[PDB]
């Protein structure tokens, strides 16, 4: 469904719409009043487009034929329609400007105006700020609308949220179609799991969300940390976080390589530990320097803590850990007992290492503010044995 | 092992310099409990063995020494650093003799200055208090978070005091002879533990004045020498020891201000004493003389009709020379004034060789030395070297922006005061952590001394200099924001936020005025508090603004927006903690519509009269959001207010339909009260907002079309139907048992005053057939109701003091003004 | 209570002691006038021992002025949501503004002087970077008012005032290679902060002075508080005063960033939102008028807020006329399809009918004055 | 249960006495071997009064049968010392105590 909606959806990438004109020759011409043409939802794939039934909705490729997705530009409103242009080799004409021209979306087929439902009342009890888009035959004065120019890292960003999301889907399914079937003294009995993908995704990422070096100019890494902060929000309102956390948790129930091809096969298996600290690594790159993407674990920070113990991927869910509780406070007041007798028999069983020493140091102490809770059972659970 | 293995054995020592960052994490920020522990594993012995010990490296001298501080030292500092900005001058013979300059045979103002650090100093800073660490002590009984704060572990301080300067000596004289093994393994790791604890100990005043005598002598010698070995200055140090030696100068010059302070202090008390005098000899001498002149014996005596504030401007109005003349004073007494600001002007160097001779001119060219020899890295160091040199061009506005902290009290409040600072810092210290039911316990006990506390009372001026009423408000907005959505925790603390911030109100117009300037803050924060009882921050709104024409003009209709908006997102849906009480689900919170409605009641009623301004926006507010309202008053589909009084009644009657219907707290809410309620603070806010009937007269447009909204939202045989409702009355019955009604689920004669109210104000009686319709159906029934239950058993119910009440603030009067 | 009012003799000496503090501060410490500023900003220009070294002169370090600059900058171009109070920032922006100016017929060859002296002494700081930091604290604010950015705007007229193109161009060339749609946004948002005149609050403080209750303090009738009709009077001319002085001399680059920035994202007509803010003025100019209209004399209070709104108008007035000056032709078709036209049809009403009034009675000569001025 | 053993004599016959202020040296170790007290290392001697109830139950009772200048090996259940809550921090719960006390004089 499609609506008309302010404040940070506006700045947020499900805002992004493509227009591509019905010619692929020329298609990065000028637009032009009248001229037909499909507007793409980046995030999704899915195009603007008018159906009998439910109106005016965003459809697949596969049902998009032109009738029902082919939208022109116009000034007015009269019915002029005088004359349909010739087709235009090269630029054309520069008719429409970013941010001065005022536009009237119209459904050549049916020729509908694009318009609000004007929300029915009640709504502003609800206090609902959105108003459904639909497509009427007369509208309203206000349906003009200005075009915004986004910049390249938002449209990339757009992109690459949703080739990533179809690829990590495909990945879930395949794992969730041989979750409960053991392949036995055979063969898995499944499509080929896109392993390769995953994985050069994953690097990709990863680079794309590494941090900038501490040699770097003050305005230079200013400006790199608002580009990277800016496409991690993005990233997370799109919802990548939480399908990194559902593909995390569909690899941890096997325990190891052999467990995974039990049901896999060794030729995933082999991969099945690469992936697991790849996708570590990648939720560290998202939520490092992130306050909001860092407090959303407060909820469930036990996904953490569960996993400490895990021998594959130590190191990252640790580096995951000490990430959200330097950002976020919330965590600090949400920690239990459990929790840092966890982190303890983290030291007690991996080893002596500084790292988790610095986790519970954060624990104590965040943004200039102590939590006597955890200073206390911190204390008390860790000093008096003296092992 | 030998712990000096770790300088090969890397992996342990970074391990180990954790552990002790850890250490100090656990016992950061107050938690001297856990300092004491700590002393357990980290004992005294140690902790002063690895000052001294050459061998150890850096990271492990750094973290020792840093750890020394938190167990022992962090506490003291931060609670006196708290304090070093204020200035709480006793007015005593110290005091007296202290002068800006020391005296000798130069003249003051061309004088050299004295030594920074050295000196007397009158000005209140409450003590350190310190506990020995012991772990065979039996045991309290008390419970965990009653049981008293701890102090931080005590450790022998003169002795630290003199191994500080003994180090800091031979750290100079070997960074002198260019050692290629440095303690720490470099000139860093040699030099700043060793600062970082000279400048704690001189912030928390261990040093004495011949240790400030050396501790100035290894800083420079030469300026410092009081009538080759060299300085600090003169070593060519690295960027951090830079760091540490600009706190300790920020330190010096922090008390030269504080002298400066003191010496204005004591020039105040020396001659307002003579202005007294002369001032008493003048009057004096005019009542010798009236008989002469009586036009400009009017004119002198203007002085003695003029207000203290006045007289003393008066009296000092003759720097200029043209009004000298007119100014009164001798000129002896001119003078003496004239003298201390020429010496005032050149102690602060406004008054105008190589060598600086002067800690001014030394920090102003070491700072500029320093940036012309390189380019610094590091901006904590370029911030505080050019703090310190904005401070020494600029002495003059650094008093000027101290003064507003500096207030003289009498040496008989001493204790008190100090009694009270005491409270200030533990109540300051409670900002920092998060609140926890000791730091509940400990805010609750604090704020109870400090309003026992006569001083509290006597100085309204010096609390809000200090700040204490902005620090409690920090605190109660700390513990709203936090998981507020979910529930509001320690409601005591904030229920105790008011009764001091909310009695502040109350002690001075000022500290009112202080207050309705944070109100839109109390504003925003109170939409949480509605839901707690008690005293919330819009009573602290509702104090702010009472009684005060001043303020409730200044009053924004932002704010009154807000407001409403809160009441019409109660009067659309209903309280989710009664829900979850398991109430019955109505569409609105009566309860929450009252407390904002009675703030607004506030807002535009003041001292008897209406506040037009206020009351025609809220009126506009109140119909563009007709939800406020309530379900009743609605207009299209809505009942009218009679009938909802009768449902409410009808409720209250009905449980299952009052409340759950399955109190150990007695308040559980009746809904049909709370319905009840919420209508009748409507109605009174109504009546407050109608217009004064001189207006009327005048015909004013405006008062006439809110007098004609008014009448048109709430008709005439309403208000007669509820006054003529009947209120049970109590009954003696079955054995004589007091069959009585409960006023938190019953209907009341309040419910009635509000509607007598509104009726008085907007419709009026001008109709002798009414006067006696009302007196028929309801006021006249009510009374013979009151005088029946004028009975002994009956006299002190409940009931009937309501209905004296009623009688006596609405119906009566009302009578008496339409007796004609 | 005025003959109760007690002497001074009989109050506690604490409380006296107290009440001269206040009074001397007032009388004697405020009043004082000492310059630090030009000694100031001399001996931090001032750099040494580069003779002596001869390397470092080609390695350029950064002067003490230049680094605190630099200091500054960095905080600014710091990321985070809110720009934090500096009393330091303000202090020594403060001392660089008055560094600037540093101050019946005058010779032509000592107004050349004065001119030079006022470039040196904005050389001074443009060498160091105070311009780029002017740009980036006004893009930090982020559109909040406060006193951060007023300093930031005095110093920005400082550094510009007689229309310093060195200064001017440098802060274009920094705007347009940095491509940042910040600094327009706040200069928007400022804008639209930025007051009118209020009836409401004028009667309101008429009825309170009115009133005109003693202070519990000893006694003070009619204690004046902030003046609720435009507080920020100052603020709305320093900042029109600087958009002006960014077109000073007729600098038509700068008259056509204002009006679209080509290689940004998006773009702001700060011509256009001049003329809402002008427009928001004459209607209150207008609403005032209409409030005194039937009463014979204006009072002093209407005369004083008469006179901010025009002071503010003129200022508007000479930063529109500023953006076109030279011409810029694009600026004048912007002017011409705005609402430019209703705010004059509104001014001519007002200079009309007040000139009428006002001619009336002597008493509002010098009010006249200003309003001719401004018309 | 408070249990001495000497490590070195006294004078065998000045005894504490209920009211009379008691001046120890004493090191405190856990009966694995950890020391989590000293005196000596704050190298001030502690002073405490008899039947006050400032210290354990264990001290009072085992220095209750020292001497003057006698240094003893006292060894504390934990019903007589902290207990099952314990020191937190300082000594675990259900902690048996060991210490060495040298009693330097009463006062």
């Amino acid at each position: 469904l499609v609506y008309y909606e302010g404040g940070a959806v506006c700045t947020h990438a499900r805002s992004l719409w493509r227009l591509e004109p019905l010619r692929i020759s020329w298609s990065g011409s000028h637009l032009r009043w009248g001229q037909p043409l499909r507007i793409r939802h980046v995030t999704t794939g899915r195009y603007l487009a008018l159906t009998e039934d439910q109106g005016l909705v965003v459809v697949d490729a596969c049902k998009a034929h032109t009738k029902a997705t082919s939208f022109c530009f116009r000034v007015s409103k009269e019915k002029l329609d005088t004359a349909p242009k010739r087709d235009v080799e090269g630029m054309g004409p520069p008719e429409i400007k970013y941010g001065e021209s005022l536009c009237f979306v119209q459904h050549v087929a049916s020729g509908l105006w694009l318009t609000y439902a004007a929300p029915d009342p009640k709504a502003l009890r609800l206090g609902v700020l959105k108003k459904k888009a639909i497509l009427h035959q007369e509208g309203h004065m206000d349906d003009a609308l200005f075009l915004t120019r986004c910049q390249q890292e938002e449209s990339q960003a757009a992109r690459m949220i949703h080739s990533t999301a179809g690829l990590y889907n495909q990945f879930i399914k395949g794992l969730d179609s041989f979750s409960g079937k053991p392949r036995g003294s055979g063969p898995p009995a499944g499509p080929a799991l896109p392993i390769e993908a995953v994985i050069l995704s994953l690097q990709d990422l990863i680079g794309y969300f590494e941090p900038p070096s501490e040699e770097l100019q003050h305005e230079e890494k200013q400006s790199k940390l608002r580009s990277l902060r800016n496409r991690q929000s993005l990233f997370q309102e799109e919802g990548m976080l939480s399908l990194v956390l559902n593909c995390i948790d569909r690899l941890n129930v096997y325990t190891t390589a052999a467990h995974f091809a039990e049901y896999a096969g060794e030729e995933a298996a082999e991969s099945w530990k690469e992936i697991v600290n790849l996708l570590y690594e990648l939720l560290a790159s998202l939520i490092r320097g992130n306050r909001a993407n860092c407090a959303l674990f407060s909820t469930n920070l036990d996904w953490v803590v569960s996993k400490l113990d895990r021998l594959e991927a130590s190191s990252g869910i640790l580096e995951v850990l000490y990430c959200v509780l330097i950002e976020s406070p919330e965590v600090l007041n949400i920690i239990q007992e459990n929790h840092i007798k966890s982190i303890i028999s983290l030291l007690d069983k991996h080893g002596r290492n500084h790292k988790v020493l610095d986790v519970l140091c954060s624990l104590c102490v965040c943004n200039g503010v102590a939590v006597r809770s955890n200073q206390d059972l911190i204390t008390e659970n860790l000093l008096p044995g003296r092992e | 092992m030998d712990i000096l293995e770790l300088s090969e054995r890397l992996d342990l020592q970074r391990f180990h310099s954790h552990t002790l960052r850890l250490y100090r994490a656990v016992c950061a920020l107050g938690n001297n409990r856990v300092a004491h522990a700590l002393c357990s594993h980290v004992d005294q012995a140690q902790l002063l063995h690895a000052l001294e010990d050459a061998h150890l490296p850096g990271p492990l001298r750094a973290g020792y020494y840093d750890l020394l501080i938190s167990i022992h030292l962090e506490s003291a500092c931060r609670s006196r650093r708290s304090m070093l900005s204020e200035y709480i001058v006793p007015l005593t013979p110290e005091t007296r003799a202290i002068t800006l300059f020391p005296p000798g045979r130069k003249g003051g103002n061309a004088r050299r200055h004295g030594l920074p650090g050295v000196g007397v100093t009158t000005s209140l800073r409450p003590p350190h208090h310190f506990s020995p660490p012991c772990f065979v002590a039996a045991l309290p009984a008390a419970g965990v978070a009653e049981a008293p704060a701890r102090l931080s572990p005590a450790i022998p301080l003169e002795a630290l005091r003199d191994k500080a300067l003994r180090m800091l000596g031979e750290a100079v004289r070997d960074g002198g002879q260019h050692a290629r093994d440095p303690v720490g393994g470099s000139v860093e790791f040699q030099f700043v533990p060793v600062l970082k604890l000279v400048s704690t100990l001189l912030v928390m005043g261990i040093f004495g004045d011949e240790d400030v005598k050396q501790i100035l002598k290894m800083i420079e010698p030469e300026v410092f020498t009081e009538e080759l070995e060299e300085g600090l200055l003169q070593m060519k140090l690295p960027e951090s020891v830079k760091l540490q030696m600009c706190n300790l100068l920020e330190y010096f010059c922090d008390q030269e201000l504080q002298h400066r302070v003191e010496s204005l202090a004591a020039f105040a008390e020396r001659y307002v004493d003579k202005l007294q005098a002369n001032q008493r000899s003048r009057y004096a001498l005019l009542m010798r003389a009236f008989t002469m002149s009586a036009a400009e014996t009017a004119r002198r005596t203007r002085e003695f009709r003029s207000p203290p504030q006045e007289q003393i401007n008066m009296l000092l109005h003759f720097k200029d020379e043209a009004d000298e003349e007119d100014c009164p004073l001798p000129e002896d007494i001119r003078q003496d004034l004239q003298d201390f600001h020429q010496d005032l002007l050149a102690h602060c160097g406004i008054q105008l060789e190589k060598k600086p001779q002067s800690l001014q001119e030394l920090v102003s060219h070491m700072v500029v030395r320093w940036a012309q020899e390189d380019y610094v890295q590091s901006p904590e160091l370029v911030r505080a070297m050019f703090s310190l040199l904005h401070r020494q061009y600029d002495g003059l506005g650094e008093l000027l922006r101290a003064l507003p902290r500096a207030y003289t009290i009498s040496p008989s409040s001493v204790e008190d005061t100090m009694s009270l600072l005491e409270c200030l810092g533990q109540i300051r210290s409670l900002l920092i952590v998060q609140m926890g039911p000791q730091e509940e316990n400990l805010m609750i006990q604090s704020i109870g001394n400090i309003m026992n506390n006569k001083v509290f009372y006597q100085h309204p001026n010096l609390m809000r200099a200090l700040g204490m009423h902005e620090t409690v408000m920090e605190v109660m907005v700390n513990v709203l924001g936090g998981g507020e959505t979910k529930e509001i925790r320690f409601p005591k603390m904030v229920t105790s936020c008011c009764r001091f911030l909310c009695y502040f109100c109350r002690i001075s117009r000022q500290n009112q005025r202080s207050m309705f300037d944070h109100l839109s803050y109390l504003l925003e924060n109170s939409g949480i508090g509605l839901g707690m009882q008690g005293s919330t921050p819009l009573d602290v709104a509702a104090a702010s603004v009472i009684d005060n024409n001043e303020l409730a003009l200044a009053l924004q209709e932002q704010d009154l927006e807000k407001v409403v908006s809160y009441l019409a997102g109660c009067g659309l849906q209903s309280c989710p903690m009664l829900l979850a009480k398991g109430y019955p689900d109505i569409g609105w919170n009566p309860c929450g519509g009252e407390r904002y409605l009675d703030f607004l009641r506030f807002a535009v009623f003041v001292n008897g009269e209406s506040v037009e301004e206020n009351a025609n926006v809220v009126v506009r507010l109140l119909i563009r959001k007709p939800e406020c309202f309530g379900p009743a008053l609605r207009g299209e589909g809505g009942s009218g207010l009679l009938a909802a009084i009768e449902e409410a009644i009808r409720i209250s009657e009905d449980p299952a339909r009052d409340g759950p219907g399955v109190p150990p707290e007695e308040n559980r809410v009746h809904l049909g009260h709370a319905i009840m309620s919420f209508y009748a603070a409507l109605i009174d806010l109504l009546g407050r907002c109608a217009p004064e009937m001189h207006l009327i007269q005048a015909g004013k447009g405006e008062a006439l079309r809110i007098r004609a909204i008014l009448r048109s939202l709430v008709p005439l045989d309403d208000l007669v139907g509820i006054i003529s409702l009947p209120l049970q009355i109590p009954t003696l019955g079955k054995d004589g048992a007091l069959v009585q009604p409960k006023m938190s689920a019953s209907f009341v004669p309040d419910h009635k005053a509000s509607m007598v109210l509104f009726l008085d104000r907007v419709y009026g009686i001008e109709n002798q057939d009414f006067l006696l319709h009302v007196l028929d159906v309801g006021f006249l029934p009510d009374m013979r109701a009151a005088a029946s239950l004028d009975t002994a058993t009956f006299s002190t119910t409940e009931m009937a003091l309501a209905l004296n009440r009623y009688l006596c603030l609405a119906v009566l009067p009302l009578i008496t003004k339409c007796a004609p | 209570a005025c003959f109760r009012m007690t002497p001074l003799y009989n109050l506690p000496t604490h409380r006296a002691c107290n009440m001269f503090l206040e009074s001397y501060k007032a009388a004697w410490i405020l009043t004082e006038d000492h310059s630090f500023e030009d000694r100031m900003i001399d001996d931090l220009s001032k750099a040494g021992e580069q003779e002596e070294e001869e390397e470092e002169v080609e390695e350029k370090k950064p002067d003490p002025l230049h680094q605190l600059v630099l200091h500054f900058s960095r905080t600014a171009l710091t990321e985070k949501s809110k720009l934090d109070e500096d009393y330091l920032y303000m202090a020594y922006a403060d001392i660089m503004a008055k560094s600037c100016h540093l101050e019946v017929e005058v010779s032509f060859e000592e107004k050349e002087m004065e001119k030079q002296r006022l470039l040196y002494q904005q050389s001074r700081l443009h060498t160091r970077g105070a311009a780029e930091m002017v740009l980036q604290m006004i893009s930090a604010c982020k559109g909040e008012t406060g006193a951060m950015v007023s300093s930031t705007l005095k110093l920005g007229i400082s550094i510009l005032n007689g229309g310093n193109a060195e200064v001017q161009q440098k802060m274009l060339d920094y705007l347009k290679d940095k491509k940042e749609v910040g600094f327009f946004q706040s200069i928007q948002a400022l804008m639209q902060t930025c007051s009118v005149l209020d009836l409401n609050a004028f009667e309101r403080q008429n009825k309170a002075e009115g009133l005109g209750m003693v202070n519990e303090d000893g006694t003070v009738i009619n204690r004046q508080n902030g003046e609720k009709v435009m507080a920020d009077d100052e603020f709305t001319q320093d900042l029109f005063r600087f958009l002006q002085l960014l077109c000073e001399g007729h600098n038509n680059d700068f008259q056509n960033y204002l009006r679209t920035q080509t290689g940004n994202t998006t773009t702001i007509n700060i011509i256009i939102c001049t003329v809402d803010y002008l427009l928001r003025l004459q209607e209150s100019i207008s609403d005032f008028y209409w409030y005194y209209s039937g009463k014979d004399v204006i009072e002093e209070q209407g005369k004083r807020n008469f006179s901010k709104a025009m002071s503010v108008a003129k200022q508007v007035f000479n930063s529109l006329t500023e953006y076109i000056q030279g011409p810029c032709t694009g600026n004048q078709q912007s002017l011409a399809h705005s609402r430019l036209w209703d705010a004059v049809v509104g001014f001519l009403h007002v200079f009309a009918h007040m000139m009428m009034k006002l001619a009336q009675d002597s008493s509002q000569i010098e009010l006249l004055k200003e309003l001719l001025d401004l018309q | 249960g408070v249990q001495v053993e000497t490590i070195s004599p006294g004078d065998g016959r000045t005894f504490p006495k209920r009211g009379q202020t008691c001046v120890v040296h004493y090191t405190g170790m856990l009966e694995d071997g950890k020391k989590f007290d000293s005196s000596r290392d704050r190298n001030k001697p502690f002073k405490f009064m008899l039947g006050k109830q400032e210290v354990i139950r264990g001290w009072e009772e085992g220095v209750a049968q020292m001497s003057v200048g006698q240094r003893a090996k006292l060894t504390i259940s934990p019903d007589y010392a902290y207990g099952a809550t314990g020191h937190p921090g300082i000594i675990p719960p259900h902690a048996t105590l060991v210490f060495d006390v040298e009693l330097l004089k009463l006062e």
